[PDB]
């Protein structure tokens, strides 16, 4: 009847005695150091809002791009490490241009999210050995109505209606659940 | 207390003759929602229990599509499920393209087992952490299989996996006698009744967390969600 | 300690301890000296292998020739020094084949320093524990003198010293060096004085000089009679200075 | 903490595994090498001293070319792999330049080969040091190579077990102007100084080199030389 | 602080205190379990500090249903007031920056109590041995200079082997053994250290070896070295629960 | 052997590899399988534990077929046994393709044993955890039985028994006249031995699985007919 | 498993 | 733990002896780190802080502690649904795993009944600071302490496989002065408990105060109805008798809470 | 790109200049394939696996690709320690007339380019 | 491999001891005695003889499948001592090397060349961090065209030599002392008698015809041949009488 020390979270390919790959959970926890981003989709468009958190007045404000342009009708958001999201957005843009060149059609938001997520779920030549420390938030319009999606470091995407990623995710989500309505306009 | 040195790797034998990482991976299947599968003389059906993180979200997909006659249900990790689904789709497509003949379910399952056995013996890898239920129809009739993270597969006839699946398994074992001589409506009713045992005795099997997949002789694989499962649910009794 | 096992680990305050130890391993070798004069460059060295049963093959044990215009001296581990010297000769020959002109000294030094730095960044290899001194003549800048470190760092000097007791030699050179007024004879006298202070017999030193004569570089190794005469003259002057 | 890894510098700036390899070298059978005014003599003490041994199976003194010989002191298995590579290098030099290789070039190439195993992880250094003799342009040569890849040029040396006393003995009775027979006698005496037994022609090997080329002495000649001491 | 289990502190004059150290493989703790189980000691108090991780459990030495319901904590004190022998047991791991205060408190209590001498059972890493130690016995010992005037003749007659110095001494993996020895020799307290080179894994035979080594001197059983020691009933599942089905 | 048992390429001070010993200890975590060679054939028999009534009759089979003339019975980890069965099938098929006739059993055993042993040398892989038997029958060779060990050593046997209780099974096998009986009596003897060695308290229930290859099957591996199995079960229960 | 280690 | 081919690695030690033994800047950084991880007791309702230990300023007759989300939910649904409770103070912490967060109430009808609800994680170096801040150094003679905690079923030790047990189930561990009895079997022999409940129980045992600790072993550690309902037999004990009045209201509140739990991750499907 | 490579014609890369170019460029691979096929057909699957494992283990301890290596253990295993071919005496690779940057070649060996 | 290397002066093959001793090689040497048998090889005037022990403890085994005398080539015979799987693997490797030499050079490989090639292969395993040495030793006998009978030996360290009469196993030292005593002071019948007497005197067994196995080569018949039970019994009876 003694007490000892055991370590199960120093490697990516190690299972805890109850499943629970801990490195992926730590990567997910790393998102909380970013800035809050709010996105909700409605019957006539989808909105994205995000804070900048400028560190010094000498910095040029038009250089912290927390909202980017995947294509003519698809947006994106930022939370976490900046360097990784750049190499994910590049993949998104290349895929959405290749699809047009091949088929003369616009990619679905779900399809582009799946294509992006197909890259971030493989780890452990050029592939990294650690999970991506970033969470994205797609959105736009398609042949269906406005659509909003989500993605986390584990590499899996889920459709949604109101999200909140960043430091104040819990409070923002609580307020969103309290305030949101089934069918509003782009002013409320 | 003596397990510290013998459970950090999948290529290490314990002094008792055990590999602990395989058991730890097997412990991960019980982290997902329960799914139920059963078959009859003509049809094979799959029933799953969707779960949403909160109210303002859409329930994730638990029943996937592989071929015109093969469909699966997942429980456990998601990346492993996606990789296995990609492998199965590629194998079926290649076989159809080359031989102009559907890939048999037994050969598919044997290929899955052979692929899954490899990362449990070599360094730098970890076992897959997903358990599968496969339903298909071929020249030998309806089939249903189960897959374990330890690269083991069983040719069962009515099985359920996931968290708190013991009650569903008990109900299926009790009522397996009268499954062969049944048609689709009461087969789906039996499946739903078995799945209802998982929930606490305060909830209900509403039309927002149920997914149904049906395959048959003249019927291809079909998935019903949201309002499509209404015709399969009105006939259920009370708890 | 915890951060002192590989070359690819950063200390919690930004240090590379393996590189520090590689640089510290130099301080056990012999003393190499070099001073730049008005009409030539000089090199001096210490013979650490002086035994009664040791042969006298080859020209010099620590002074090597790289091409028609450059020479070098090493201090550190001989096994790595040999590889470095061979690579230097190969680089110079490659540049000559490419451009039909002799390679500049700074380009040669940079080319070798890149190789020396490459081993301090990829894991699984051991850094080169060798420090070198370069002398030569170039048509762009004239006479030059350089120095290299195990970490891959270099710089141009006018009077430097590496090896055992480097601090005292550097201090004395800084005290007794005159800017832009050192003739070759004065440089030889200063080198003899510094070596005598920091270590005299004429069988324990090796001196080489580089000069330009009628449009062609001449690299010589001083003779035993010449170095003995220099030692005797220095001793006589020091005695007369009492 | 710094003693187990080959690619780690100690805080004092030292490599310890190479020192331990040198210690491994310093625990083998003794060897002696003396160069005279007209040749070089090499000697060593055998390990298989029992009767149950065929005298024409394995030799410690090996020829590399017509004018080059070599002997070792250290680990036996790590010796053949170097002898074969040295022979291949000599043949390559002859094929390219149409002239027998000089001793110094062969020593440099062998040292370069030996140095490679002391810089990367996953290997261990060779545990053997070599003595090389030759004759080029009417001059005798004698060299020695360390496990670390550094070579020296000697006039009279002794390595192996109990070598400091042998070196002092050689320094005591070495003469600049010496014939080959006197060198052989001195080498035999130096080997006898540390033998721990009764020395016989069947447990020592002697090799000589002169203008005629490298040659390994026969047991009859060894006995004849022994009878005069 | 020493807190009596009852209402008053028992008198301890001339007693011999023997204690473990939290070291590699828990060899000292296992040996303490063997000694306490075999000699059938009884609890007399607790040693309450804020230096060890807290833990709780039922009685680890249970022989009947009337005593298998006694709560225990990480630090406990047992005594056998018939052979002048008192023991201490630790069942946890030290928090960082909390070892030297514990050693100071323990030695203060030892000095203020009246114990004759202290014996420490520990262990050391077995992969840091040179060639000369690979050909010898894996048992070592140390003696405080205040004790060497008393039992050194007996120790020499026992043909043991004193541990090599390095002049100082370093114990690679002994935990607080070095600190305890240094503080005891500075404070002029008799002390002896018994250790053995071990490696992680099944460390029961190491415990039996160490207890036999100690019995070779203290002579607490009949001289021999056959079911002499009693294994406590808590040594049930030292490798885990069991095999999941459908795998073998 | 603590400290020297974390890799398959490490030697103990007394000169032994401990990972291989742990692998061979891992095979006694499964049920018991026995095999008896008789005058004119080879008879197999295994004890299978029922996990649930939901599995189909014919799942988790432990008696495989390599080709039309070779049987196989396994014990230990199931996945490793399946991989080894696939390897044996590949070897036999390739030999038949190159040489145009049926492969002798000794060469197949040698090939599979060497393949198993190949995993004992490197630290990048893990030794197998299953042991199995092979059997065949030919008119000009007669019955033949073989054993394979996770260490990679093979031998020829008259009677063999592997699993949890190999000692007792061998004890009752040794008191038999193997060389002067046919398959008809050997099947009953095997059933009796399996029923005797089985333990009731630890294991809830079990079902037999018997098979032979011999002269009366024209050298082909087949499953025992149901009536013979039932009468053998009745005989074993009555004798018990 | 071994053939997968190579490539 | 090998990065390249052939690196020399050392096996880990289960006794935690790897820290070895080993400037004013070092003292400054150590002091800054210590101040960053200091337990502080504050009065949340206005004011700034507190001076004397919490139990050294009030009289007590019963103390109930909840650790984990399930126990906090149980006490919120079943005990706090009736009567009026006034918050006394809260605790401010900081770990690598954290940041009702350690908030203390007491009954207004009976000012000698206290309840605690800690849903945060307290590191092993903050247990004794928590004990000193809450209890103090002059323990009262007449008190009762009940502790509730949830643990995973994989932490249990059994001859059979851990997947065969009929989880959830309860176990108990009580001090020698606890003259009452338990509603569940006591914990078996080769099983131990550590962290904060162990610290509280050890303090109570050492200083001779009646106490009892309840453990729930579950296969799901999130907010689930079955885990919360597994605590029901405690309601029949003498510890919680005049604190539970209405069951259906508690069930309705529990249903609402189970509807509004939280957002979840996307690893397990 | 377009500066780190140049003077390459696609239509002049599909057609080899000489019949002997491809055979000489890929002699070792074909020899290994033939030996492995014969060994696998004669003895079994284990022998080529062991040989390939030994080759892979030996080939993994060398100098960085911008310095010449000796390859002693590989030559001992292959058996080329007592044979001299035309690859040894013609166009010595230890005295190559061209060499690239160190970091670029190390990166190219790993496949990051 | 990504498993690294264990820390210690022993416990790894590429680590030198403070006085340059490799301990894993010595442990591999100790691994030879695990079998528990002894082998003896004696070279005569015009013949060579190999004698080794046989131990079958189980009555359920097939004695025809238990052997330690192998045939590398039609003119070369071998006897192995140590681990069985390692011995068989090394026999297969030797057969492959002999076939390759025959193909490359055009004539049968000599015994010394085969032993040297095996030793050269074995030397590599003691320098890399991936492989481990095999725990067995090999003894080869054969007839040379111009030199006569030849006896050789190899060890896990990579060291090989030619002998006149050697032994291996668990009683190697006593067998060697007996062989020196005999040699210091031989037709075909004398070599077999000498080897059998050496083994019997060392082991104190008084053998029966079913506990030993013999293989011989001669100048008249240079093909490796395994003696049978009748011949072994005849030799034993002649030795007894």
């Amino acid at each position: 009847m003694f007490l000892t020390r055991s370590e199960y979270d120093r490697g990516v390919n190690t299972f805890s005695p109850e499943g629970r790959l801990f490195q992926v959970e730590y990567a997910i926890e790393a998102i909380k150091l970013g800035s809050t981003a709010i996105g909700i989709q409605t019957s006539e468009g989808v909105c994205l809002a995000v804070e900048k958190r400028i560190t010094s007045p000498l910095m040029e404000p038009s250089s912290i791009e927390k909202i980017v342009e995947i294509d003519a009708h698809i947006g994106c958001a930022m939370s976490g490490l900046i360097a990784d999201a750049k190499t994910l957005i590049d993949k998104a843009r290349v895929e959405t241009q290749n699809h047009w060149f091949t088929y003369n059609e616009t990619m679905t938001v779900e399809s582009v999210t799946q294509a992006v997520s197909n890259l971030a779920l493989q780890f452990g030549p050029g592939a990294m050995s650690r999970p991506f420390g970033v969470a994205l938030l797609f959105g736009g319009v398609d042949e269906k109505g406005p659509q909003l999606f989500h993605m986390d470091p584990s590499g899996t995407f889920v459709q949604c209606d109101a999200r909140a990623i960043g430091s104040a995710s819990e409070g923002a989500q609580s307020s969103l659940q309290e305030v949101y309505h089934k069918s509003m306009t782009l002013k409320e | 207390m003596f397990r510290n040195q013998y459970d950090n790797d999948v290529t290490v034998w314990s002094p008792q003759g055990r590999i602990h990482q395989i058991e730890y991976a097997m412990e991960a299947v019980k982290q997902g929602s329960a799914t139920v599968g059963l078959k009859s003389k003509t049809h094979a059906v799959l029933v799953a229990l969707k779960r949403a993180q909160s109210e303002l979200a859409a329930h994730q997909k638990k029943i996937l599509h592989v071929d015109n006659h093969i469909g699966i249900s997942i429980a456990g990790l998601t990346a492993d499920a996606r990789l296995l689904c990609n492998f199965m789709r590629q194998e079926c497509l290649d076989s159809r393209f080359v031989f102009d003949r559907p890939l048999p379910v037994s050969r598919l399952v044997s290929l899955i087992g052979s692929k899954t056995q490899i990362p449990t013996q070599r360094y730098g890898r970890r076992p897959y952490g997903v358990g599968l239920l496969i339903a298909g129809y071929d020249d030998m009739g309806p089939h249903i299989f189960q897959t374990c993270p330890s690269a083991n597969y069983f040719d069962c006839r009515a099985m359920s996996i996931g968290a708190r699946s013991q009650s569903a398994r008990t109900y299926l074992e009790r009522h397996m006698s009268e499954f062969m001589e049944c048609n689709l409506n009461e087969l789906v009713k039996h499946g739903l009744r078995a799945l209802r045992e998982t929930l606490p005795a305060e909830q209900d099997l509403t039309t927002k967390n149920v997914s149904i997949g049906i395959v048959g002789k003249d019927l291809e694989f079909t998935i019903y969600d949201d309002d499509d499962v209404s015709p399969f649910l009105e006939g259920l009794e009370e708890r | 300690r915890r951060y002192d096992s590989r070359t690819t680990i950063f200390s919690p305050e930004g240090r590379l301890y393996q590189v520090e130890y590689a640089m510290e391993a130099i301080g056990h070798a012999g003393t190499c000296l070099g001073i730049l004069a008005n009409d030539g460059v000089l090199l001096a060295a210490e013979r650490r292998n002086i035994h009664k049963l040791l042969d006298e093959v080859f020209f010099s044990e620590k002074i090597y020739k790289l091409n028609e215009d450059m020479a070098c001296s090493v201090a550190g581990i001989t096994s790595d020094a040999n590889v470095l010297t061979n690579e230097l000769r190969l680089i110079a020959q490659r540049y000559l084949l490419q451009y039909q002109e002799p390679i500049p000294c700074e380009q040669l030094v940079t080319a070798l320093c890149d190789i020396k730095q490459a081993y301090t960044q990829f894991g699984g290899k051991r850094p080169f524990g060798v420090s070198l001194l370069y002398i030569g003549w170039d048509k762009h800048y004239g006479f030059q003198l350089y120095q290299s470190d195990p970490s891959g760092n270099y710089g141009g000097w006018k009077a430097t010293c590496i090896g055992n007791n480097s601090a005292a030699a550097v201090s004395m050179l800084k005290q007794d060096y005159k800017e832009g007024e050192m003739t070759l004879k004065s440089a030889l006298a200063l080198a003899i004085k510094v070596l005598n202070k920091t270590m005299l017999s004429a069988e324990k030193v090796e001196i080489a000089t580089l000069t330009r004569e009628n449009g062609k570089t001449v690299i010589r190794v001083l003779k035993q009679k010449e170095v003995e005469q220099l030692i005797k003259k220095h001793e006589e002057e020091e005695a007369k200075a009492e | 903490g710094y003693s187990f890894s080959l690619t780690t510098f100690s805080p004092s700036g030292k490599l310890v595994q190479i020192e331990y390899a040198l210690a491994a070298v310093a625990g083998g059978a003794p060897s002696v090498g003396i160069k005279a005014a007209n040749g070089v003599v090499l000697a060593t003490e055998k390990k298989q001293k029992s009767i149950l041994y065929d005298e024409r199976s394995v030799h410690k003194v090996e020829p590399i070319t017509k004018h080059i010989g070599l002997v070792y002191s250290g680990m036996g298995p790590d010796y053949r792999v170097l002898v074969h590579r040295a022979r291949k290098l000599a043949q390559q030099y002859y094929l390219v330049y149409q002239e027998p290789i000089p001793t110094a070039q062969l020593v440099q190439r062998v040292a370069s080969v030996m140095q490679e195993y002391t810089q990367s992880g996953g290997v261990r250094p060779f545990g053997v040091s070599l003595l090389i003799c030759g004759w080029n342009e009417g001059r005798p040569y004698l060299f020695q190579s360390d496990p670390s890849g550094a070579y020296f040029a000697w006039k009279a040396t002794a390595m192996g077990k109990n070598y400091v006393n042998g070196k002092t003995f050689l320094e005591k009775r070495y003469n600049e102007d010496l014939e080959l027979e006197d060198a052989i006698h001195t080498a035999i005496l130096t080997l006898k100084e540390s033998f721990e037994g009764q020395m016989t022609e069947d447990n020592i090997e002697v090799g000589i080199c002169n203008e005629a080329g490298f040659r390994r002495l026969t047991p009859t000649e060894v006995k004849d030389y022994l009878a005069a001491i | 602080m020493f807190v009596p289990c009852g209402e008053s502190a028992p008198d301890l004059a001339g007693f011999t205190l023997l204690m473990p150290a939290v070291s590699v493989g828990n060899v000292g703790q296992l040996a303490m379990d063997l000694i306490i189980s075999t000699l059938n000691m009884s609890k007399i108090g607790y040693f309450y500090t804020d230096c060890l991780v807290p833990m709780v459990g039922n009685n680890p030495y249970a022989t009947t249903e009337g005593n298998s319901t006694e709560l225990s904590i990480n630090a406990e004190v047992y005594s056998l007031p018939s052979r002048k022998l008192v023991a201490l047991q630790l069942r946890s791991i030290f928090i960082k920056y909390k070892s030297k205060p514990f050693c100071e408190k323990l030695l203060s209590w030892v000095k203020s109590s009246g114990c004759a001498r202290v014996i420490v059972l520990s262990s050391s890493h077995s992969y840091q041995r040179n060639d000369l130690q690979l050909r010898s016995t894996p048992f070592r010992y140390l003696l405080t200079p205040s004790m060497q005037k008393s039992v050194q003749n007996k120790i020499k007659s026992l043909n043991w082997e004193e541990m090599e110095k390095s002049f100082c001494i370093r114990i690679p993996g002994g935990g607080i053994t070095k600190t305890l020895y240094d503080e005891s020799c500075s404070k002029e307290i008799q002390m002896a250290v018994l250790l053995k080179f071990v490696s992680e894994g099944d460390n029961i035979p190491d415990a039996l070896g160490l207890v036999e080594y100690l019995n070779e001197w203290l002579q607490i059983l009949k001289p021999l070295s056959a079911s002499r020691w009693k294994i406590p009933s808590s040594w049930r599942l030292l490798f885990g629960s069991g095999l999941p089905p459908a795998l073998f | 052997g603590t400290g020297y048992d974390l890799s398959a390429s490490t030697f103990s001070p007394d000169g032994r590899v401990f990972q291989v010993e742990y692998a061979m200890k891992a095979v006694e975590n499964s049920s018991t399988a026995i095999g008896i060679r008789c005058k004119d054939g080879v008879v197999f028999g295994v004890e299978k534990l029922v996990l649930s009534k939901l599995y189909e009759e014919g799942s988790n089979k432990r008696l495989f077929n390599v080709d039309r003339h070779v049987g196989m019975a396994v014990a230990g980890l199931l996945a490793d046994a399946r991989s080894l069965a696939d390897i044996a099938r590949e070897e036999a098929s390739n030999f038949r393709s190159n040489f145009g006739y049926n492969i002798p059993l000794k060469h197949l055993a040698d090939r599979v044993a060497m393949y198993v042993h190949a995993y004992t040398l490197y630290s990048a892989v893990r030794p197998f955890g299953c042991s199995f038997m092979l059997g065949s029958y030919s008119v000009n060779d007669g019955a033949q039985l073989y054993m394979i060990d996770p260490s990679g050593v093979s031998y020829g046997y008259w009677g063999c028994a592997i699993g949890k209780a190999r000692q007792a099974a061998k004890t009752e096998i040794e008191k038999l006249q193997m060389k002067e009986m046919t398959c008809r009596d050997i099947v009953k003897e095997v059933a009796k031995i399996i029923y005797i060695v089985h333990d009731e308290v630890k294991d809830k229930a079990f079902e037999l699985e018997l098979s032979w290859v011999g002269e009366l099957t024209n050298g082909r591996h087949e499953i025992v007919p149901k009536d013979i199995r039932e009468e053998a079960e009745k005989y074993a229960k009555e004798s018990l | 498993a071994l053939a997968s280690v190579l490539e | 733990a090998a990065t390249f081919f052939g690196e020399v690695v050392k096996a880990p030690c289960r006794a935690g002896t790897e820290d070895e033994e080993e400037t004013p800047e070092d003292r400054e950084v150590r002091l800054q780190l210590a101040r960053k991880r200091e337990v502080r007791l504050l009065r949340r309702q206005t004011k700034t802080s507190l001076e004397v230990s919490l139990l050294e300023k009030y009289p007590c007759s019963k103390f109930i502690i909840a650790i984990g989300n399930n126990a906090v939910a149980f006490l919120s649904s079943f005990v706090m649904n009736s009567g009026v409770w006034e918050e006394v103070g809260c605790a401010k912490l900081w770990n690598e795993w954290c940041r009702a967060f350690c908030v203390f109430y007491h009954l207004k009808s009976n000012p000698s009944v206290f309840l605690c609800q800690c849903s945060c994680y307290v590191a092993e170096d903050q247990q004794y600071q928590w004990l000193e801040k809450v209890f103090g150094s002059c323990p009262r003679k007449n008190m009762q302490i009940t502790i509730l905690t949830c643990r995973h079923v994989t932490d249990y030790k059994t001859s059979e496989s851990t997947g065969s047990l009929p989880s959830p189930f309860l176990r108990a561990l009580k001090t020698q002065n606890f003259k009452d009895s338990a509603c569940c079997p006591l914990l078996e022999q080769p099983n131990i408990v550590h962290d904060l409940p162990a610290a509280v129980l050890s303090y109570c045992q050492v200083w001779k105060i009646p106490a009892i600790l309840y453990l729930c072993y579950t296969d799901v550690m999130k907010l689930d109805l079955i885990t919360v309902e597994a605590f029901k037999p405690i309601l029949s004990t003498r510890s919680l008798k005049g604190l539970v009045k209405n069951i259906p209201q508690s069930t309705e509140i529990l249903k609402k809470l189970m509807t509004t739990n939280e957002i979840q991750s996307n690893i397990y499907t | 790109d377009l500066l780190r490579k140049g003077f390459s014609c696609v239509k002049n890369e599909l057609l080899p200049s000489h019949p002997l170019e491809l055979s000489e460029k890929n002699f070792q691979l074909n020899q290994d394939k033939m030996n492995f096929s014969t060994l696998r057909n004669i003895q079994g699957l284990f022998a080529p696996l062991k040989l390939q494992m030994e080759f892979k283990a030996v080939q993994q301890v060398q100098r960085l690709p911008f310095l010449s290596s000796s390859n002693l253990s590989l030559d001992v295993l292959r058996g080329n320690d007592e044979t001299i071919g035309f690859e040894d005496i013609l166009n010595d690779p230890s005295q190559s007339e061209v060499m690239g940057e160190p970091h670029l070649m190390v990166e190219y060996k790993l496949g990051l380019l | 491999m990504s498993r690294g290397s264990s820390a210690g002066f022993d416990r790894h093959i590429t680590i030198f001891s403070p006085e340059g001793r490799l301990y894993q090689v010595e442990y591999a040497f100790k691994a030879i005695n695990q079998g528990g048998l002894t082998s003896v090889a004696v070279r005569g005037k015009d013949c060579a003889v190999i004698v080794t022990q046989k131990k079958v403890p189980d009555k359920l085994l097939d004695s025809s499948t238990v052997t330690h005398l192998f045939k590398i080539t039609e003119n070369i015979g071998c006897v192995m001592t140590g681990m069985t799987a390692d011995s068989r693997s090394q026999v297969q490797r030797a057969r492959y090397e002999a076939a390759n030499w025959k193909y490359k050079y055009g004539y049968e490989i000599p015994v010394d060349m085969l032993c040297k090639r095996i030793a050269d292969i074995s030397q590599v395993y003691t320098q890399n961090a991936e492989m481990r040495p095999l725990g067995c030793c090999m003894i080869l006998i054969g007839i040379d065209e111009e030199q006569g009978p030849q006896v050789y030996k190899c060890d896990p360290a990579g060291y090989y030599c030619g002998f006149k009469a050697t032994a291996a196993g668990v009683k190697q030292t006593e067998s060697t002392s007996f062989l020196e005593k005999k040699v210091k002071k031989w037709t075909f019948e004398q070599t077999v008698e000498t080897a059998i007497t050496c083994l019997s005197t060392v082991l104190s067994i008084d053998f029966k015809p079913s506990e030993i196995e013999v293989g011989v080569v001669t100048v008249e018949n240079p093909k490796f041949r395994i003696l049978t039970e009748a011949e072994i019994d005849a030799h034993l009876v002649a030795l007894a009488e």
